[PDB]
């Protein structure tokens, strides 16, 4: 119909400093249809306390959602975003990079 | 110093499952202030910004009314869509509408918007003259000849140039600190020695409102679209935005590269250079 | 302010 593949950014709200509390965001943009799955992963294990923004869309009619949870970053722990959409032949994992 | 108020609705049919889900959000500039959800318990139009909360129970009653009735109208405008396109009752389908209005520095109306999109593609849109339609394909041309016969553009034009513009001027005052702050971007560079003959400079721009920000790179003043990566402006979560732009540079020539952050919270544009 | 009109395609 128009199926449009999602674009995923994984970042943090503030510059990441270990032991200092922050927020992990996952920003999925430019997809279509709206029905999408977005898990925030702490060490390959799925976070449950995960909030997300209200369904909105850009002027080309493709949607954007900001999933976010609280996180205290460390140097050993690994965070990622698991996005799944009809246009993904299999779920797409995007690791959190401290400088991206 | 012009402003904008936008309203984005999404009907997603769920055949076999429930009634069609309806989500709807309202923005002044890049600040959402309301939302409504047909799957929500409250069944009310809700607030999502401080400055809207200070609005009477009169307001929330009437806003819940119109959103609840766009709810039902767009449910049938999906059923119509099927008959138009001869489509199986089986399929989930998306009908988005966008309406809004721009004001300038002064507060005079500048432009109205009202339009639709079936399944990701344009359907119909109100043109700038506020007196004619743009029918994307041939089904939309049914709606066009019908919304023309019914002088529907007239009716929109009375909200757009009137009621819409009013709410914009109002919202813009009730919340004149959220919506009329221009928080400037916070800048700093980073440096990751990749291979042992290359490096990466990343230009960071954090904590800004509004979202519109320009970040270009320059090798000797000449702008560089070449070994560059520029991530979409993105939300931070608290209403500030962040973007970054980064370049692969030959190792040693770090300071042949300058970064150029141009935001409106900045008096002059920002030049940035490496420097340990 | 949400749009009052509710026409059908």
């Amino acid at each position: 119909m128009i199926q449009r593949t999602p674009k995923i950014q994984v970042y943090s709200r503030h510059p990441a400093e270990n032991g200092k509390s922050n927020f992990l965001n996952c920003y999925v943009s430019g997809f279509h249809p709206s029905d999408i799955e977005v898990d925030l992963l702490k060490n390959g294990e799925r976070i449950e306390k995960v909030e997300h923004s209200d369904l909105s869309f850009s002027k080309d009619w493709s949607f954007y959602l900001l999933y976010y949870t609280e996180f205290t970053p460390t140097e050993k722990d690994e965070y990622a975003c698991r996005v799944n959409h009809v246009t993904l032949s299999q779920p797409k994992i995007v690791k959190w990079d401290r400088d991206m | 110093g012009s402003h904008s108020m936008r309203y984005f609705s999404t009907s997603v049919s769920r055949p076999g499952r429930g009634e069609p889900r309806f989500i709807a959000v309202g923005y002044v500039d890049d600040t959402q202030f309301v939302r409504f959800d047909s799957d929500a318990a409250s069944q009310r139009m809700e607030p999502r910004a401080p400055w809207i909360e200070q609005e009477g129970p009169e307001y929330w009653d009437e806003e819940t009314g119109k959103v609840k009735a766009h709810s039902q109208t767009d449910r049938e405008n999906l059923r119509i869509a099927l008959r138009y396109y001869n489509q199986s009752e089986a399929g989930s389908h998306t009908l988005q509408m966008m309406f809004g209005c721009d004001v300038g520095s002064d507060g005079r109306f500048l432009r109205g918007y009202h339009q639709y999109a079936y399944d990701g593609k344009d359907y119909i849109a109100l043109k700038e003259d506020l007196r004619s339609w743009t029918a994307a394909d041939m089904a939309a041309q049914i709606t066009k000849r019908k919304w023309e016969a019914a002088h529907v553009a007239e009716q929109q034009r009375a909200y757009l140039e009137g009621t819409c513009v009013d709410g914009l001027r109002r919202y813009l005052e009730n919340g004149k600190e959220t919506l009329q702050r221009t928080d400037p971007p916070k800048t700093h560079m980073t440096h990751h020695p990749i291979s042992d003959h290359e490096a990466t400079l990343r230009c960071w721009a954090l904590g800004f409102y509004p979202a519109e920000i320009t970040l270009t790179w320059q090798r000797d003043g000449e702008d560089q679209t070449q070994d560059t990566e520029l991530v979409e402006t993105r939300p931070a979560g608290d209403g500030t935005f962040q973007k970054w732009a980064a370049v692969v540079v030959p190792s040693g020539e770090e300071q042949r590269y300058t970064c150029h952050v141009q935001h409106e919270g900045l008096p002059k544009p920002l030049t940035l250079r490496w420097e340990p | 302010l949400y749009l009052p009109v509710r026409v059908l395609i």
